[PDB]
C-alpha cells in the first residue's frame, strides 16, 4: 500500500497543516487582543491626561475673569 | 451557486470589509477633528468666590460673581496646519488599506470556493478508488469461493480496501470543513456550487514578467502604502522643524463681574464692572534644551526607516510577482504532465489487469496500479484548481484584482454540483 | 506522572498565566487611578520673587514670599465619570482575557502531554517495525548462507532495514523534542508519564451541533470579549458626546503672603497678607470648530467597527464549533477504520509470509506488508490521541474548559510509561 | 558566488537592518528630547490688548502693549530625571533589538543560500531519476520491438516515467522560487553559487548541552531583552512613586509694557512700565485622590508581569537550546543513516536488475528500486544541508552568531554551481 501510503501521509500532513493554521489563528487572536488592550490603555491614558489637567481652571476664560476680579480689587 | 453570486453575498455581508470601511470613514472624519483647532474656539466661564483675609486684612471680606465669554482664533500656528495635513495623509493611507481589504476579500472568497470544489473532487475520486478496489475484491472473493485463486489475494485486496476506507473518512471530513470555511467567508451554507468545466478548460500563459513588474510597481497596493508612509514621514519632519516658528492668537473676551465688599474694616466699595478685550498674543520659543533639534533628528531617522520600509516593500513586490509568474507557468506545465500521467496510468492499469489474468503479475500490482491511477487523477484536479488560484495571485500582485477577474472565472465554471458529503 | 499532576505544576508555575494575572490586576487597579480625579485634589505651593523695575519704576523693588494651600473638588464633570466607567469595562475585558488564558493553558498542557505520548508510541512502533524487518533479514541471510535463496532477497531486506533505521532516528529526535516542549509548558522534566489505556478506550459521540452552538453563543469567550468591546465602544460614544456639557469645580484656597518693598522711589509699604477663598467655577464650551461633533462621529464609526468585530467573532465561533464537531466525528470514524485496517493488514502480512514460503510471493512484498501493518498501527494510535485532542477542542469552543474536563481524561489514562528515547 | 560575498552584499543592502538601525538611532536621539526639559527653557511673548468697559467703567478704555522674555529652569523635578533614565534604558533595549536583527539577517541569508543549494541538488537528482527511468523504458521498448518482452513492461515503465516528469516540473519550480527568495534576501540575482563540498564534509558533535545552556543564559539576546525590560519596569516603579515628591523652579522674567489709557472718564495716566523678576516656585502635591498610590500599584503589577516575561524567555531559551542540540545530533545520525541507506539502495537496485534479467523479479520492482535509490540520495543531501542550518541554529540560540560563524561555513563550501533550472 506504498503508492497509497505516501498519499495517505501527505493528506495527514495537510490535515496537520490545517491544525497549524488553527493554532496560528489562535495566535493572531491573542496578538489582536493585545493590540486592542494597548489601544484601550492609550485611550484611557489620553482621556485622563487631558481631563484632570484641564478641569482645573486653566482656561483663558477663567483666568481672564479672575484678572478682572483682581483689577476691581485694587479699587 | 457560482462565484459571482457567492462574491456578491460575501461583499454585502462580510464583516471584515465593513470594519475596514468603518476605519476608513473614522479617519476621513478625524480629518475634521484635526482641522477644528484652526477654527474659532468660543467658551464661557463663570465664577463665584468668597474671599476672607486673616492677616492685615481681618474683617475685609469679598463676594465676587463673575462671568466671561472668551473667544480664540489662531492666525499663525504651523504645527496645527501640519497636523491637519498629517491627518489627510493618514486618511489616504486608510483608504489604501480599505482597497487592500477589498482585494483580500475577493481573493479569500475565490480561494475558499475553489477549496470547496477541490474537496468535492477529492472525495469523488476517493469514492471511485474505493469502488474500483471493491470490484477487484469481489472478483477475487468469487474466484476463491469457486476455487480459482488462493486466500492471499483476498486478504491483500481486503487490506487495500480498508486503507481506502480510511482515506474516504479523511476526505469526507475535509469536504465538511471546506464547506464550513466557505460559510465563514460568505455567510451562507451553499449546498450546490457551480462546478469547474474541465472540458472547456484552457490554460493561457501569463504576459511577460517585465510587464507584470511594471504594472506592479505602478499599481500594487503594498507599494502605495509604503510611498504614502514615506510622504507621511516627510511631512512629519516638516511638522517637527515647525517648532522653531512663532504663533499668533486673537484672544477676545467679554467679561462682567459683580464685587460686593462686606466687612467692618472693608474700606472698598461695591462694584459692577464690565470689560470687552480684543487681544493679540504672540509666542516665540527661543530655546528649549535641544527639544526641537532632537525631534527633527528623530523625524529624519523615522524618514530613513520609512525609505527602508519602501525598499523592503519593493523587494517583496518583486519577489511575489516573479513567484506568481513562476507558479502559474509551473501549474500549466503540471496540468500537462498530469494529463499525460493519468493517460499512462490508465494504460498501465489495463496492462496489470491483463497480466494478472495471464498470471505474469499479481493482484498487489493491480491494486497498486489502481491507487496510482486515482492519485494521478486527484493530482490533475488539484493542478487545475491551483492554476486558477495562481492566476488570481498574479492579478492580486499587480493590485488589479476586481470583479471582472471573477467574471472570467465564473465563465470558466459550469454545471452545478452538490457540496454534501454524500 | 499523569495529566492532573502535570496540569497542577503548570498552573502553579506557568509564567504566561502569571503575566495575564498581572495584567488583570493592573487594570483592576487602574480603576482607582481613574476614580482619583473625581476625589479631592489637595495641593500646596510656595513662591519667592524679587521684582525690579527699570522704566518709570527705577528704584522700586519688591520682595514677595507667598505660600498657598489649594484644594479642588469636581461637582459636575461627566467626562471623568465616563472615563471611570470606561476603565471598569476595560477591567472586565482584561478579566475575560485572563479566562481565555486559563483555557489556553489547559489546552496547551493537554496537547503537550498527548504529543509526548504520541511520540513515545511512534518510537515504539518504529522500533517494532525495525525488529520485524531485522528478523526477516536474518532469516533470509541464514537461508542464503545455507543456499536456499539468492542474494537478491538479502540486499532488498538490507535496503528496507536501513530505511527503517533512518525513520527510527527521526522518531527518537521527535520524542526528545516532544519532551522538551512538555517541559517548556509545565516547567519540569517528566521521565515517566501516565500512558493511554487503549483497552478501556471508548469513543462517545458529542452532543448535537445545535446544542453546541447554543452553549457556544452563551459561553464562548471570544464572544464575551466581542460583546464587551461593543459595550465599550458604545460607552465611548457616550463619553464623546459628553463634551457639550458644562463642568463645575469647588476651588478653595488658603493663601498667605509677605511683601517687602525696598527702594528709594518705593512709595508703597510692606504688607503681611492673608486670604481664604472658597470658590465655585463653572465652565461651558459653546463652540470648538466641530471638534465634539467630529469626535462623536468617529466614536459612532468605531462602534460600527466593534459591531462588525462582534459579527466576525460570531462567525469564527460558529465555524470552530462546527469544525470541532466534524473533527470529533471524523476521529471516531477514523479510529474504527484504522482498527479494521490494522486487522486486515495483519491478515495480509500472514498471507504474504505464507505465499513467500510457498513461492507465490516475493520478499519485497513481505517487507511492504510489514511496513503497511506498522503504518496502520501508528495511524490508529494517532487517531486515538487526535480524538482526545478534538474532544478538548470542542470543550474549548464552548468556553467550558476547566479542570473537570481534565479529570475525565486523567481517568481515561492508565499505567506509566517512560519518556526516555531508550 | 559564495556565502561570504552573499552575506556582505546582504548586510550592505538589506533594508530590514537599515530600518532597525534607524530605530536604534531614533531612540538614542530621543534621549536628548527626554533630557531637554531639564535644561534652561527660554521663551518670548508679546501681547496687544484693547480693553473697553461698559458698566461703571464706560469711557474707560485702555491700550496695552506688552513684551516679556520668560526663562525657566528646573532645580528639583525627579519625574523628569526618571523620564531621562527610562529613555536611556529604552535606547539600550533598542540596541539589543538591533543586535537580534543582525543575527536574524545572518541566519536568513544562510538559510536562503542553502535553500537554493538544496533546490539545485533536488532538481539534479530528479533529472538523474528521470534519466534512469527513461533508460529502463528505452531498453524495454527495444526488447519489445524485438519480441523479447511484453507490452506490460513498456506500459509500466511509461507510467513511471510520466510520474517522474511531473516531479521534475515541481522541482524546477521550487528551484526558481528558491532563487527568487535568495534575491529578496540579498538584493541580487546569483546565477552561480558556491556548492557544498560533500567529499570534505565533516560532522562534529556540539559541545555538551550544559555548556550550551550556560553560554545561552549569559549571552542569548531574548534574555538580555527580558532582563532590560525587567530593569525598565523597576525604573517605572521608581518613576511612579516619585509623584509624592515636591518640585522647584527658577522662573525668571524680563518684561516691558506700554499702557495708554484713552477715555472721557479715563482717570488713569499713560505708563511705560518695566520689570525684572527672579522667582522661585515650589510645588508639593499633598493629596491627589489616590492617583499616585494607584500608579505605584500598577507599576508593581507591571514589574511582576515583566518578571514573568523574563521567566517565559528563560524557558523559551532553554527549550530552543536543547531542541537545537537534539536537532544537530539527529542530523548527524541521519547523515550516517542515509549514507548507509543510499549504499544499500544501490546494492538493491543492482540486485533487482540482476533478478529482472534472470526473471526472478519484474520491471515495476526495478523502477521502484530506482525511485528508492534516488529518494535516499535526496534525503542524504537534505540531511547535510539541515545539519548545516542546525549548527547555525545552535549558534543563534547562544546569541553568538557572527561573521566568523559564516566564515566556517564558507570554508565548508566548494566549487561553484549554476542556479539556472537548465
Amino acid at each position: 500500500a506504498t503508492a497509497k501510503w505516501t498519499t495517505e501521509n501527505l493528506a495527514k500532513t495537510q490535515a496537520a497543516q490545517a491544525e497549524r493554521a488553527k493554532a496560528a489563528m489562535l495566535s493572531q487572536q491573542a496578538a489582536k487582543a493585545k493590540q486592542a488592550k494597548l489601544t484601550q490603555h492609550l485611550k484611557d491614558v489620553v482621556d485622563r491626561a487631558l481631563q484632570n489637567n484641564k478641569t482645573r481652571p486653566t482656561v483663558i476664560d477663567l483666568a481672564h475673569q479672575n484678572n478682572q476680579q483682581m483689577a476691581a480689587m485694587a479699587e | 451557486e457560482n462565484l459571482l453570486q457567492v462574491y456578491q453575498q460575501a461583499r454585502i455581508s462580510n464583516p471584515d470589509l465593513r470594519k475596514s470601511a468603518a476605519d476608513r470613514d473614522a479617519a476621513f472624519e478625524k480629518i475634521n477633528e484635526a482641522r477644528s483647532p484652526l477654527l474659532p474656539q468660543l467658551g464661557l466661564g463663570a465664577d463665584y468666590t468668597y474671599t476672607s483675609g486673616f492677616r492685615d486684612y481681618k474683617d475685609q471680606n469679598s463676594n465676587v460673581t463673575s462671568g466671561s465669554l472668551q473667544l480664540t482664533q489662531v492666525l499663525f500656528d504651523m504645527s496645527k496646519w501640519r497636523a491637519l495635513t498629517l491627518q489627510e495623509k493618514a486618511a489616504g493611507i486608510q483608504d489604501v488599506t480599505y482597497q487592500t481589504d477589498q482585494q483580500t476579500l475577493i481573493l479569500n472568497t475565490a480561494t475558499a470556493y475553489f477549496k470547496v470544489l477541490a474537496a468535492i473532487d477529492t472525495l469523488s475520486y476517493t469514492e471511485a478508488q474505493k469502488q474500483a478496489i471493491y470490484r477487484q475484491l469481489d472478483q477475487t472473493t468469487q474466484r476463491f469461493n469457486v476455487g480459482l485463486v488462493a486466500i492471499t489475494d483476498v486478504q491483500n485486496a481486503r487490506s487495500q480496501y480498508d486503507a481506502v476506507l480510511a482515506n474516504e473518512v479523511t476526505a469526507r471530513n475535509d469536504l465538511d470543513n471546506a464547506v464550513e470555511e466557505l460559510r465563514q467567508v460568505t455567510g451562507n451554507y451553499y449546498p450546490e456550487l457551480a462546478s469547474l468545466n474541465v472540458d472547456g478548460f484552457k490554460t493561457s500563459k501569463p504576459q511577460a514578467v517585465n510587464a507584470l513588474l511594471k504594472e506592479a510597481e505602478n499599481r500594487n497596493l503594498s507599494l502605495l502604502q509604503a510611498r504614502l508612509n514615506q510622504d507621511l514621514a516627510r511631512e512629519q519632519i516638516r511638522q517637527a522643524q515647525d517648532g522653531h516658528l512663532p504663533t499668533l492668537d486673537l484672544n477676545a473676551s467679554s467679561g462682567v463681574s459683580n464685587n460686593r465688599y462686606s466687612g467692618s474694616k472693608s474700606i472698598s466699595q461695591d462694584a459692577d464692572i464690565g470689560q470687552n478685550k480684543i487681544g493679540l498674543s504672540f509666542s516665540l520659543p527661543l530655546y528649549q534644551g535641544g527639544m526641537v533639534n532632537s525631534q527633527v533628528k528623530q523625524a529624519q531617522y523615522n524618514f530613513v526607516g520609512a525609505s527602508e520600509q519602501l525598499e523592503s516593500a519593493h523587494r517583496s513586490v518583486v519577489q511575489t510577482v516573479r513567484s506568481s509568474f513562476n507558479n502559474v507557468n509551473a501549474s500549466i506545465s503540471s496540468i500537462n504532465a498530469y494529463k499525460q500521467a493519468v493517460v499512462s496510468a490508465q494504460s498501465s492499469l489495463d496492462a496489470m489487469e491483463a497480466g494478472y489474468s495471464v498470471g505474469t503479475r499479481t493482484i498487489v500490482d493491480v491494486l497498486d496500479a489502481t491507487t496510482t491511477l486515482y492519485n494521478a487523477k486527484q493530482q490533475l484536479s488539484n493542478a487545475r484548481y491551483n492554476y486558477l488560484i495562481n492566476e488570481l495571485n498574479i492579478k492580486s500582485a499587480l493590485g488589479t484584482l476586481n470583479e471582472q477577474d471573477l467574471i472570467a472565472l465564473n465563465n470558466t465554471l459550469g454545471k452545478p454540483i452538490s457540496t454534501s458529503a454524500d
